[PDB]
DNA sequence: ACGCACGAAGACCAAG
């Protein structure tokens, strides 16, 4: 059962790639040794095939969010928003296996490896929750297949399609934001500012000659101090990204639980950047099978009430029982 | 009874897959998935991934394979490092154990082992264009292919989707269905290349260690 | 050599553990190299316990594990077969680049398993297929099966050296980490991307990742001169 | 919890973009070379993507200030009107490493690498000033999500939405 | 009595 869930990002969409990168003050990638290099940490890309101006189709590097990190997100949105209140009105309990298994599909619970039935694979696998992210000691297969987050534009019409040609991007979407870091003694400025430290002004004397004393050493050549320059690469804010979520053969509780996270999933970030309100957005589209189910109040209507109804009737008789159960605990 | 070629195009670039990908398996997998969809999870799988539309080479041992070769890759682009880590969110771990939700004694997480290990690993991601040949029916086995979405590992976090298939007639002598793990005492003359022997199995699930087996596997395909 | 644990009683030569349960059902596969354990054999139940991270490559789920595997889970056992190359002969260390480059362009004749730890500490030896023929090498690093060919590493060596024979700057035709971690691994280098013809760029994004791996190690500027490691099962006997 | 501020300039607003930029006499930014360039320190912008009157969507420049400089603005406020008269008038002393940890997140660049147990980091996340900011050796999760400064502009309505249409303002601000 | 918890420990080559 596909769901098309269109987002548009409020703010920068940070997923740290991998790697020492370096960049100098005006911005090159990767600069020549000449010039002063200061460490940068890219976005995610996934090399695609574009049609760069017609011709030959050639290899760009198309900034995604992992498929992984927004299989996670969706867990993340279910547990925190869906599930683990609704254990928490039962006053259930999770054991370190259940929880593990529940949270990161972890199989520390029980890792000598567990024989499933078939009648327990059939009731495992119809697990509201854990029915659709697998794992555990169990290793069962999850019943969900979600992508990765691509964003619409030029270079990804041969993954999106064309059927979002109105709202792509033709440009470059990245940008890079330098990020500084001041050693605060050296922005002292009166013995009022140092009454709160110990010391007063010998501690702030200390440690701005321990500091000259590593720098010349350091420059005429261990610790490391506070002062740091550096950069990072973010999506720029405002770009359109299609999720696309699928499940194999779902219940009628579990796409109630699917539809219930994305009520729920604008209150989550994507990817990194939590200090600096990275990965903000706001869903613009829900399609359950070639129809909409997004209303301004969140996904709605007659076509959805099944699910809804399934999945709050699977949460008031969910129990912490089920989880041991799946964690072979 | 009908000499095919199999081509698979990609919409996302699959896992590159480490040992040989064998059609065979793949028809096995979307069998499976029809029996399931018919029946239910409760099937034996090993009940029903025999059921393909092909036809099997015997040996002189009675050891038995499908005459479906292993797919060939072919990278439209260079292999990429996918990286991809694993991790329990130590703030919220700790708020549900000072709440009672998790029932944890140990005072601290061991991102080294345990329970709250981190950990990290790689994957290589390709874009290729799959194609293999294989002896059996043209229209069942575009039929199973029809209900293939995705092709490699790592098909939950939505790896490998297919754009589209075919499936054509050749000539027998455009390629051979033997570039697979072919049994120990497999005759030469139908051999296509070297041949290395090795452990593998003959019959998917290909990931069974129990059903490992000598094999002589395809130097150039491996 | 068939399994995984056939190197405790072929070269290590170790008497099975006491207090060992003997298996009388039907047989069923170790859960870590997959041998069969039939009526009469020695066995142990499982007891892994929270630290072992290897669920995923566990061969069965019949929670019963054999005496060789017992012996192959020791912490003595984990450490020395870090970097093991275990032959029919004997337990060879592998850990230098000199060792890598023989056993990967020069390797023994016999039936032998190669492991490589990419941390501190690793279940290997349990995991790593047997290599049977020579020229289809099975590496177990880490968490990855890899598979080696000596005569793509050799080609693969020859290119760079053809590439790199006039220019007094070697570089590398294609980025290799040893780690296998970079998300440049395997993707062709500048110098090898205009300084290679079609057909060697073609070859060079065909190997395995294996292969890749391998070359990691081997090619360099001053390629390492192959040379046999020293065995080690001594060290290992002794230390257990 | 979502707190939105807004805020007008009385003076103008100087956020240096790091590199080398010049400036003609005219006005040009990166003037031709056969006219004479001066040196200049231009505001910091970031690259948005914005509706245009086309209907269609690109890629502008708009001047903002960092998200770092709003969050470390906040994080001087808190310590030195709030969190530092009171430990003043309770008395309270910190060291060199805690004044350096609670104004800049850390006490030096090299993290500690070990995790922290359970309780500390309730305890810590609990804490009206760590909670929000965390940090430290062990690195915290704190609970402050700290955005830039938009101004309310025609490039920026993708971004903050259209409940500011009001306070708009068309051409260059800058 | 039994399961969990906590620290010491041991493999270690090593580049562009
Ligand atoms: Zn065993």
């Amino acid at each position: 059962m596909q769901i098309e869930v269109l987002i548009r990002n409020i703010t920068p969409i940070f997923s740290a790639a991998p790697g020492s990168y370096y960049v100098s003050l005006d911005g090159t990638i990767n600069p020549p040794q000449g010039a002063s290099r200061f460490p940068l940490t890219r976005a995610r890309t996934m090399t695609v095939v574009a049609e760069t101006g017609d011709g030959v189709a050639k290899a760009v590097p198309l900034p995604i969010v992992p498929g992984n990190t927004m299989r996670n997100l969706l867990r993340r949105t279910m547990l925190k928003d869906v599930i683990e209140p609704a254990l928490r009105d039962k006053s259930a309990q999770l054991s370190i296996g259940a929880y593990a298994t529940a949270y990161a599909g972890n199989s520390s619970g029980n890792p000598d490896g567990v024989p499933s039935s078939f009648d327990e694979i059939v009731t495992m696998r119809a697990h509201p929750f854990l029915g659709l992210f697998g794992g555990g000691p169990r290793m069962l297969q999850g019943r969900l297949m979600v992508d990765s987050l691509y964003p619409i534009h030029q270079f990804s019409q041969r993954i999106i399609g064309s059927d979002y040609i109105n709202d792509s991007i033709k440009g470059g979407i990245t940008e890079i934001v330098w990020t500084r870091r001041n050693d605060p003694i050296l922005q002292l400025g009166s013995p009022d500012d140092a009454a709160v430290i110990e010391g007063g002004a010998q501690a702030a004397n200390d440690w701005i000659t321990s500091l000259l004393a590593t720098t010349k050493a350091k420059k005429g050549k261990n610790g490391r101090g506070l002062k740091a320059f550096n950069a990072h690469e973010v999506v720029i804010a405002g770009v359109k990204w299609l999720w696309r979520i699928n499940v194999d053969r779902p219940s009628e509780s579990q796409i109630g639980l699917i539809l219930l996270a994305l009520n729920k999933l604008a209150n989550q970030r994507i990817a990194g950047g939590h200090a600096k309100d990275y990965g903000r957005f706001v869903i613009e589209d829900v399609i359950l099978d070639g129809e909409s189910v997004w209303t301004p109040s969140g996904v709605s209507g007659q076509a959805t009430e099944q699910f809804f109804d399934a999945i709050a009737e699977a949460l008031d008789g969910m129990t912490s029982s089920e989880f041991e159960q799946f964690a072979a605990s | 009874m009908d000499f095919l070629k199999v081509t698979i195009n990609l919409g996302s670039p699959m896992v590159e897959p480490g040992d040989l990908f064998h059609l065979d398996a793949l028809l096995g997998a979307l069998r499976v998935s029809e029996v399931r969809a018919e029946l239910g999870d409760g099937i034996n799988p090993r009940d029903h991934h025999y059921d393909l539309p092909l036809e099997q080479y015997r040996s002189r041992s009675g050891q038995w394979v499908f005459k479906a070769s292993a797919f060939h890759i072919n990278k439209g682009a260079a292999s990429q490092n996918w990286m991809q880590t694993s991790r329990i969110n130590t703030a919220e771990a700790a708020r549900h154990r000072s709440e009672g939700f998790l029932l944890l004694r140990a005072a601290k997480p061991n991102p080294a082992g345990g329970p709250f290990k981190n950990s990290l690993y790689h994957y290589p991601l390709v874009w290729a264009t799959l194609t293999a040949y294989c002896v059996g029916d043209q229209a069942r086995i575009a039929d199973l292919l029809s209900q293939c979405r995705q092709i490699g590992g790592r098909r939950g976090v939505g790896c490998g989707r297919v754009a589209g298939f075919s499936v054509e007639v050749v000539p027998e002598v455009e390629c051979t269905w033997a570039l697979r793990a072919m049994p120990d005492d497999s005759e030469q003359s139908i051999l296509c290349g070297e041949y290395a022997l090795a452990m593998s199995a003959l019959q998917s699930p290909y990931w069974d260690r129990s059903l490992h087996k000598p094999a002589l596997v395809p130097t150039s395909l491996a | 050599m068939r399994y995984p644990s056939d190197v405790v009683d072929q070269v290590f030569k170790l008497p099975p553990d006491k207090g060992l349960l003997t298996w009388d059902n039907d047989p069923v596969a170790c859960s870590h190299c997959a041998r069969p354990i039939e009526k009469g054999d020695l066995y142990s139940p499982s007891s892994v316990g929270a630290f072992f991270s290897d669920t995923r490559n566990l061969a069965s789920t019949s929670r019963s594990i054999c005496w060789r595997c017992l012996i192959l889970r020791k912490k003595q056992m984990l450490n020395g077969l870090s970097y093991a190359l275990i032959t029919q002969d004997g337990v060879f260390q592998i850990s230098k680049d000199t060792n890598k480059a023989w056993l990967f362009t020069t390797p023994p004749p016999a039936p032998f398993f190669v492991m490589h730890s990419s941390s501190t500490m690793q279940h290997l030896c349990w995991r790593t297929p047997v290599t049977l023929d020579n020229r289809l090498i099975k590496v177990r690093y880490g968490n990855n099966l890899f598979v080696v060919r000596p005569e793509a590493i050799r080609e693969a060596l020859e290119i760079a050296d053809r590439m790199n024979e006039g220019q007094k700057k070697w570089q590398a035709p294609i980025f290799l980490d040893r780690k296998a971690a970079d998300s440049g691994h395997g993707a062709l280098t500048k110098a090898g991307r205009e300084h290679l013809s079609a057909a060697d760029q073609e070859f060079l994004l065909n190997i395995t990742p294996g292969e890749r791996w391998a070359l990691a190690y081997i090619m360099h500027s001053k390629r390492p001169q192959p040379e046999e490691p020293e065995c080690i099962t001594s060290k290992i006997l002794e230390k257990l």
